């Protein structure tokens, strides 16, 4: 169970840890975050009390090093850094243990809701769509673009998730285009599963990324790519069983996290009524389609 | 973004451009068989494809073959449209190919859009003109060369036949979309309008009689009563 400190906490913040989140006073004696569950991706996230414009945050996996947060007076943020002197670690996280100055990864030991949101996710992955190579970690923030917003403006500060475009040469073969269009399944199969992704994995990763960027950050590219991940699949009539399979027990427990009151900002009403009623997998994603219409049967 | 009555004058400048038109592409009599059941029969159809500066008209023949042992024909009716009109692109030198397309029903921006990916600066907008290009098929000799045709077929005509000698293309234009308005509003009472005196006649290489400036405006009143007569008729006012 490893553990993230924080020099100190200067000024009032909410901070997030995974689905979880707590407020800090100004100058409150909070010296960080304990009991974090090895073998998962982690998020630790801010929105400052003063002024709640950028959520911001850092992707991290504690087996890859020693973090810690450090307010930065100059930058006007929390800021992720890493502690190389593993003794020195070992010292300042037993006082604060010791002196009781952490909250704890509250966890409940029946609850695999954070299991089943990054199940696909890897922090290898997390680094090539976030590219800032000198750190372990991964900033992410409200306002950072999709290099597919940039093409449509600074390269080094923006999510390079992989562009899905269904009006493309990419998605649309020479002499197939009316069945490239109704049917993505080339698209979807060979194209983004044989051809970049490599397998199920990889795609399903950037998917449940791109969701929790746009849940925890309000993310709009995020949004954008989710939406267009899950279109692409229930837009392809030939996808093997255990994609459809896992996609609904991904989607369901996304729905299932989301809060209620961002349903209107973080859901595509015409991508959910698509997907579960008129595209071929509309009969495929049973757990989804019940938890949607219990939920937010406004929505469609 | 749409073409309408703000951006009319665009329709004439030196741009290539070029109205799509598909409504005449998939048509069907619809019949009882013997079981007392429904079913269709398809005819030859066109595209119709318009220069609206020169009157330039590429008619492409849809023949009843291209259904055979298809679904979905009035989807499929689209992409074919979409797919003879990227030939038609392609087939064209560089210097005459359009700048922009402008397709009569919003359906067809997907499809020609997807048909043209590799010109991706050829402009395909819809427009919020009601134009009555549907009506095509009541100029009898594109009626006739549909009709006729045994296999897929492209013939070229000029629309507006010899008029850019004597009228601009703005007025060209007009001329069209009134006769066409009018054949489509009430067809046997336009054609009596149009071929009443056997004195004016169409040349061979014409579409429409040789009518002299002072009977175009004539024949363009009587259009215009033949709307109004029909509109009064319609909604009894």
């Amino acid at each position: 169970m490893n553990t993230v400190p924080f020099t100190s906490a200067p000024i009032e913040v909410t901070i997030g840890i995974d689905q979880y989140s707590f407020n800090v006073k100004e100058n409150q004696p909070f010296h960080g975050i304990k009991d974090i569950p090895i073998g998962h991706v982690h998020v630790i996230h801010f929105q400052h009390a003063d002024n709640s414009s950028m959520r911001y945050g850092y992707w991290f996996d504690c087996r890859m090093g020693n973090f810690y947060i450090q307010y930065d007076p100059k930058d006007g943020l929390y800021k992720m850094m890493e502690e190389r002197d593993g003794a020195k670690f070992e010292n300042i996280v037993h006082n604060f243990k010791e002196r009781q100055m952490m909250v704890s990864y509250p966890k409940i030991d029946e609850d695999d809701t954070w299991y089943n949101l990054t199940e696909f996710v890897q922090m290898d992955k997390i680094r090539k769509i976030v590219r800032k190579d000198e750190n372990q970690f991964s900033y992410v923030d409200s306002s950072m673009t999709t290099v597919q917003e940039n093409e449509l403006s600074d390269p080094a500060h923006s999510l390079n998730y992989t562009v899905i475009n269904f009006k493309s040469r990419e998605a649309i073969r020479p002499g197939h285009e009316m069945e490239d269009f109704l049917d993505k399944s080339y698209y979807l199969n060979t194209v983004m599963l044989q051809g970049i992704f490599k397998n199920s994995s990889n795609y399903f990763g950037e998917l449940q990324f791109a969701f929790l960027n746009a849940m925890f950050f309000g993310n709009y590219g995020s949004s954008l790519q989710w939406h267009a991940m899950i279109e692409l699949i229930c837009s392809s009539a030939t996808v093997p069983k255990h994609m459809l399979d896992k996609l609904d027990e991904i989607l369901y427990y996304q729905i299932k996290t989301l809060p209620e009151q961002y349903s209107d900002i973080l859901l595509n009403e015409r991508v959910w009524n698509i997907c579960l009623y008129s595209s071929f997998q509309k009969n495929s994603l049973h757990n989804t389609e019940k938890i949607m219409e219990n939920k937010y049967p406004e929505l469609l | 973004g749409a073409m309408n009555s703000s951006n009319y004058a665009e329709l004439f400048n030196n741009d290539i451009k070029l109205f799509v038109d598909d409504t005449n592409v998939y048509r069907v009599t619809v019949h009882k068989t013997f079981e007392g059941n429904v079913a269709t029969k398809a005819i030859n159809g066109c595209i119709f494809t318009l220069n609206p500066k020169t009157g330039h008209l590429f008619l492409k023949i849809i023949h009843t073959s291209v259904w055979a042992g298809q679904k979905r024909l009035s989807q499929l009716a689209k992409w074919k449209t979409a797919e003879e009109v990227s030939a038609l692109v392609r087939s064209l030198p560089k210097e005459e190919q359009p700048k922009q397309i402008i397709v009569t029903r919003k359906a067809m921006l997907d499809p020609l859009e997807v048909h043209m990916l590799d010109f991706p600066n050829i402009a395909i907008r819809p427009t919020e003109l009601r134009l009555p290009f549907s009506a095509a098929m009541s100029i009898d000799k594109l009626s006739d060369v549909v009709m006729k045709a045994t296999e897929p077929q492209m013939v070229l005509f000029n629309i507006y036949d010899d008029w850019l000698d004597r009228i601009s293309s703005y007025t060209a234009f007009s001329r069209l979309t009134l006769l066409l308005r009018a054949l489509k509003t009430n067809e046997e009472s336009a054609k009596m309008i149009l071929l009443s005196d056997p004195t004016i006649t169409i040349k061979s290489y014409h579409l429409w009689p040789s009518f002299t400036d002072e009977q175009w405006i004539t024949i363009e009143s009587q259009m215009r009563d033949l709307i109004l007569t029909e509109y009064g008729r319609k909604y009894n006012v």
